[PDB]
RNA sequence: UUUGCUCCACACAAUAUAGAUGGAUACGAAUAAGGCGUCCUUGUGGCGUCGCUGAACCAUAGCAGGCUAGCAACGGUGCACUUGGCGGAAAGGCCUUGGGUGCUUGCUGGCGAAUUGCAAUGUCAUUUUGCGUGGGGAUAAAUCAUUUGUAUACGACUUAGA
RNA sequence: GCAGUCAAGCGUUCAUAGCGACAUUGCUUUUUGAUUCUUCGAUGUCGGCUCUUCCUAUCAUACCGAAGCAGAAUUCGGUAA
RNA sequence: AGAACUGGCGAUGCGGGAUGAACCGAACGUAGAGUUAAGGUGCCGGAAUACACGCUCAUCAGACACCACAAAAGGUGUUAG
RNA sequence: GGCCAGCAUCAGUUUUGGUGGCAGGAUAAAUCCAUAGGAAUGUAGCUUGCCUCGGUAAGUAUUAUAGCCUGUG
């Protein structure tokens, strides 16, 4: 029926100013600073203090309203991403071939580089995007760590590190090996 | 069918020796012009009594006008219709200015969501929803919130020569 | 791509000279005989086109031409042709040609051992060429009227035309042919039992 | 590092938002939003104007930067009250826009003879404002 | 109105460009269009990809050359979409197209000419904000095009230079206003403003 | 081969014309956002203002625009010159300097205009070419035939010949 | 000839992995019929040889999803001519 | 393939349905001015890129009777009931 | 008076504008004015609870420091 308005809050945190031109997002925290373009949408920004931005949509139907959630969140998770940060955790998978997985650079590269999965004696890679750091965790063995200001760098990186590991001509039910994300969350801690 | 004005009919089974003074019948309709109105008269009354326009008179057409022409309202509808189907009864609410601007979007409506022509449609009431909150549709209830504001984004001159040197805006 | 000037070197060798021209030896030999008059005033209008071409240009091919007087042949007419030149710099590149017109240049200095290296020629001709052997059509059976290094059926009914795609006899060879891969075993030097 | 957030400010659908009229009988007349019927139609009424009670269509009215206080649903009389107290026409008239229509609206009434002394008249000022432009 | 109408063909929908360009022709109007790079097509992307394969795979079977021609240009798309609406076939028809230029970018002279647009071809007064639509020059660069990038290098010059016209221009006329002010309230000035000026 | 070619200049003569009749008047980018002015901390910055059409801007008066005088300005502008510079996407055009020169309706003057007869496009554009005149400048080639065979049914191709 | 819908059964157990009755909706025009519209002042009225091109309802090959896929092998399905 | 009544084509052009014996409109001496039919009015192409309210986004959308096809069965796409 | 035109006054046909007087109807319906009654998308005031000296909110409260609705004339 077109909804005359509906809106959403986007809440801000002590430490960040985000600051948006057109639909240019700018959000500039203590981690460092993302941008995100929202020209591709039709919403409204509304700054009401300093800790509260507002998204709204006027005279909109389903399909567009049911956009103006996800830009809440996308801006959000801007916000998080520059305060907390994210971390996305992976473990090794392996019924038999140790999967050895380490961290090599041609012209400034930074890949991560599969070998010996289910024997294979192919040696994958798979690149390092910019603006995540891959720790492999000491203390946890097979587990490595991709963490970054954006959720949506390190949640790729990480599917492509998995995904790179997808397994042909076999049942895909016994043999489970792989790379795997095994935990979603933050860099700061107690929380 | 087009611009409807609402007529009060009132006829009644012509006369006979044992029965002068027969016992006459109104419909209020929403038609174009009279003559259309005496037709769907006609038309509703043999589906109701046991008369036709042969055996029967009109005595009476008026045009009724609205009460408040200036006044929006919150009008309930009530309608009858034929799909490729079947037959079906149904509710909508109409907010206009008149009763008569009202049934002129019901049969838009009507046609433009059922692809209901006017021959297969039958208006069964339409009455002013006095107390707000005895409005059920919700496309309506959204006009009725307090202090209601909204804008109108992205502006559309129409251009009246083909050509502009400018490059437009829909600021507004 | 567009062409947008031309530099020439001064002096030009009967060589190449004749190669601009249908009839030597009654002509005037008058090629190039003015523009060589552009080096006489101090160097002034062939350095702005040099200049011009440094201001803009993407690429620079140079002129080249051969010396077939030092060769067997009997053909005089030398050949001309145009080279690119992918050593570093729009602007160091043509320093480079301006430098060595009239200058000589040499295959160490272009090809090394063991080098692949491409080869474009025309082809050997041969003339109208029959559809057996020009496309290497099957031989008809022996017992066929009129003629057997044909094709049997030109086509179907419809399309009703003769298409494109099939085998028809015509010229063969003196095609163009770029062929690749090949490898250098040796770069001779001429000066050089 | 405050966080700047744009705007974006539309002039808005709202009971006491002047409109100026530009099809119909009324046409070039303003008009105040009194009551609102849809997306698409509104309630109109511009007493001082000429204009009668209405409903309208907002493709047909173009929305001012002007509003005053008004009652959602007035009547006309009342209308006519507030308006004058408001003091829109004074308000409207000072604007650019109402005095860019009256220019145009000027420039049409010309007479031929008019339009010869706007000429003989610019060729006046084009002397004095050429040198002025040519000395600092 | 003009011996001729320049039109950016940025941020148009071909069809209505040509529509209008078509009609200005047989009426007698010399037109030139620019910028046929960055005009439009309502659809997503992929659609008029789709479409344009479509159109690719019409070809006279017994022999590819006298069969429809593809041009991959965006003025040659346009061209196309123009060409169309125009009895191509006629001398009238002959005659109209060659009043028409079309253009990826803006080549000299038409680059210090001014040009116009055409507002009911306008994608941004036209399309439903939201709907999905196209780009001529990322469709053309996908069925063959060759030029893209070379048009965009020579464009961001063209278009650094024609800032500095602005720019200089926008101080001039400052300067020109600045006068034009210390003309107000003098007669001449006064009288003006009483005959609408 | 009967003094031919070319560029500039004018002149006569033809031949045309898909259609002059004040001016094609240059940012870019966005459109759920911008332009312009201004300030400043030079920024996704503050403040002010505009749109709602080019219905604008510029130009426009004078025998299709004649002949003349003067004043106030020192401005505008046409033209041929000269200075510095920028433009290669198809630049072949733009900007700047300096004197010279015409015009100026910025204002004020003297003279003229009729009979083209009450309208008749009432002829003011620009295309291409041809012929003499004299101001700069320049003084070839291709083809046939012959010939080679890296070519070839014939043409064509590829060589060669003071 | 080819492809569906319902789902009673089949499949140790389990409708729909793979299948599928009783029914039922379709598509195709290399089957054969039905018709008799064109040709009877004539359209060479078997098959093979040759050779081009096109369709896809895909046998192989590329990459995939699924299985009553442990491996090997196979089967079902997609994008694909 | 064969009957019933009427209207047609055959024997007939003209406008419309791009095209077409039979549909729609309308039946014809030579012409001027007007007005219409059926059918149209973005451009081809005469004629509103008219007004107005909805609906529809299709990685094989749809687009006007005769007419140049599609069905059962399904969709947590969206609309209104 | 041969040829072709322009204007004027009219005639036939037609097309496109301006404008005057009347007739209907619920002797239009509205607006407006008068009057009675009402209610909320509740105007003043009031109370209460936070809240940077009043602003908010959630209560009463039917014209008050806005107004509207409904009938009758
Ligand atoms: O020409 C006739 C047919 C025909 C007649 C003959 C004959 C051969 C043919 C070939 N048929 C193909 C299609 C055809 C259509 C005609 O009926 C011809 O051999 C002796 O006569
Ligand atoms: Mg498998
Ligand atoms: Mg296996
Ligand atoms: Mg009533
Ligand atoms: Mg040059
Ligand atoms: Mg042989
Ligand atoms: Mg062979
Ligand atoms: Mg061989
Ligand atoms: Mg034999
Ligand atoms: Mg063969
Ligand atoms: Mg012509
Ligand atoms: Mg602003
Ligand atoms: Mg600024
Ligand atoms: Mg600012
Ligand atoms: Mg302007
Ligand atoms: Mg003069
Ligand atoms: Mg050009
Ligand atoms: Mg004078
Ligand atoms: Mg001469
Ligand atoms: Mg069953
Ligand atoms: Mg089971
Ligand atoms: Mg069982
Ligand atoms: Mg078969
Ligand atoms: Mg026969
Ligand atoms: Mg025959
Ligand atoms: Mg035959
Ligand atoms: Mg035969
Ligand atoms: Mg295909
Ligand atoms: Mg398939
Ligand atoms: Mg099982
Ligand atoms: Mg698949
Ligand atoms: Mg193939
Ligand atoms: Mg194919
Ligand atoms: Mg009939
Ligand atoms: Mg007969
Ligand atoms: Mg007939
Ligand atoms: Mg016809
Ligand atoms: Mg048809
Ligand atoms: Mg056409
Ligand atoms: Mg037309
Ligand atoms: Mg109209
Ligand atoms: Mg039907
Ligand atoms: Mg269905
Ligand atoms: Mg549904
Ligand atoms: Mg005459
Ligand atoms: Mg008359
Ligand atoms: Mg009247
Ligand atoms: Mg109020």
């Amino acid at each position: 029926m077109k909804y005359i308005q509906t809106e959403q809050q986007i809440e801000v945190p002590e430490g960040v100013t985000v600051s948006i031109k057109s639909r240019i997002v700018k959000v500039v925290g203590p981690r460092g600073t993302l941008t995100k373009n929202l020209k591709h949408i039709d919403v409204t920004f509304t700054k009401v203090n300093n800790q509260l931005i507002k998204v709204a949509v006027h005279n909109g139907g389903r399909k567009h309203v049911a956009a103006l959630r996800t830009v809440k969140s996308l801006v959000d998770n801007m916000i998080t991403g520059v305060t907390k940060g994210y971390k996305y955790k992976m473990r090794y998978v392996y019924a038999h071939f140790p999967i050895n997985v380490n961290i090599v650079e041609k012209d400034g590269a930074k890949f991560i580089e599969v070998r010996n999965f289910l024997g294979d004696k192919k040696i994958r890679n798979v690149p390092v995007r910019d603006g995540v750091t891959i720790e492999f965790s000491t203390n946890v063995k097979d587990e490595i760590v991709l963490s970054g200001n954006s959720v949506e760098d390190v949640s790729q990186n990480a599917a492509d590190l998995q995904q790179i590991c997808r397994v042909r001509n076999k049942d895909i039910r016994k043999f489970l090996d792989g790379i795997y994300v095994s935990h979603k969350g933050f860099i700061t801690e107690d929380l | 069918m087009a611009h409807f004005k609402e007529y009060q009919v009132i006829g009644r089974r012509l006369p006979t020796e044992s029965v002068p003074e027969p016992k006459l019948f109104r419909m209020r309709i929403f038609a174009s012009n009279e003559v259309i109105a005496k037709s769907r008269y006609w038309y509703f009354l043999q589906k109701l009594h046991k008369v036709k326009k042969a055996s029967g008179e009109i005595v009476s057409i008026n045009q009724i006008n609205e009460a408040h022409p200036t006044k929006v309202k919150n009008f309930g509808v009530w309608v009858r219709y034929d799909s490729r189907s079947g037959t079906h009864n149904m509710y909508k609410e109409i907010r206009d200015v008149s009763r008569v601007a009202a049934v002129e979007t019901l049969y838009q409506d009507m046609a433009a969501r059922h692809r209901a022509r006017f021959r297969s449609i039958h208006i069964l009431k339409v009455a002013e929803i006095e107390k707000t909150a005895d409005v059920k549709r919700q496309y309506v209830k959204q006009f009725l919130t307090k202090d209601l504001k909204f804008p109108l984004p992205h502006r559309v001159q129409k251009s009246t020569k083909t050509f502009s040197y400018k490059r437009p805006s829909t600021f507004y | 791509l567009r062409s947008l000037t031309t530099v020439w070197a001064e002096h030009l060798s009967d060589e190449v000279k004749r190669r601009f021209y249908k009839n030597w030896y009654k002509s005037k030999k008058k090629a190039f005989t003015k523009y060589s008059a552009k080096y006489a005033q101090d160097g002034a209008g062939i350095e702005r086109e040099l200049a011009r071409i440094k201001k803009y240009a993407s690429v620079v091919r140079v002129l080249v031409h051969t010396q077939i007087r030092k060769t067997p042949l009997a053909q005089k007419k030398a050949h001309l042709a145009e080279i690119q030149l992918n050593g570093g710099s729009i602007s160091e590149k043509v320093d480079w040609a301006r430098e060595h017109f009239e200058k000589t240049v040499a295959v160490d200095s272009v090809f090394e051992q063991n080098e692949m290296i491409d080869a474009i020629a025309v082809t050997k001709g041969h003339g109208f060429e029959g559809v057996t052997h020009r496309w290497g059509t099957k031989k008809l059976p022996r017992k066929t009227h009129r003629g057997l290094r044909k094709v049997a059926c030109i086509g179907a009914w419809h399309p009703a035309h003769v298409m494109w795609s099939v085998a028809r006899a015509g010229q063969r060879g003196y095609h163009s042919r770029t062929s690749i891969n090949h490898k250098i075993y040796r770069v001779g030097k001429g000066d050089d039992e | 590092t405050d966080s700047i957030v744009k705007a974006s400010n539309w002039r808005l659908v709202e009971v006491g938002r002047v409109v100026l009229i530009k099809k119909g009988q009324s046409a070039g007349k303003l008009a105040a939003i009194v009551e609102i019927i849809d997306q698409k139609k509104v309630l109109i009424d511009g007493p001082k104007a000429g204009v009668p009670r209405q409903a309208i269509n907002l493709g047909q009215v173009v929305l001012t930067p002007l509003t005053f206080a008004l009652p959602r649903g007035a009547r006309t009389a009342t209308v006519s009250k507030k308006w004058a107290a408001a003091a829109v026409c004074e308000k409207w008239a000072a604007s650019s826009w109402a005095k860019k229509i009256a220019q145009r609206e000027r420039r049409a009434a010309l007479t031929d003879f008019e339009r010869f002394q706007v000429m003989v008249l610019r060729k006046q000022k084009r002397y004095t404002v050429k040198k002025a432009l040519a000395k600092a | 109105v003009e011996p001729v109408v320049v039109i950016d063909g940025k941020g148009h929908l071909v069809g209505r460009l040509a529509s209008v360009v078509a009609k200005q022709l047989l009426n007698g109007q010399k037109i030139v269009v620019v910028r046929a790079e960055e005009l439009n097509i309502s659809g997503e992307f992929f659609r008029n990809k789709l479409k344009y394969h479509d159109f690719l795979r019409k070809a006279t079977a017994f022999n590819k050359t006298r069969g429809p021609f593809h041009f991959r240009a965006p003025s040659r798309i346009f061209y196309k979409a123009l060409r169309g609406m125009v009895s191509h076939k006629t001398a009238r028809g002959k005659a109209a197209l060659e009043r028409l230029k079309v253009f990826e970018g803006i080549p000299p002279p038409y680059d210090k000419k001014k040009r116009v647009v055409v507002p009911q071809a306008l994608r941004v007064l036209r399309l439903k904000p939201g709907r999905k639509y196209t780009t001529l020059g990322k469709l053309s660069t996908s069925v063959g095009w060759k030029y893209e990038d070379v048009v965009a290098k020579l464009e961001a010059k063209r278009k650094v230079s024609s800032a500095e016209y602005y720019a200089k221009k926008r101080a001039f006329t400052k300067k020109v206003a600045s006068a034009n002010a210390t003309a107000a309230e003098s007669d001449v000035a006064k009288q003006l403003a009483a005959l609408g000026y």
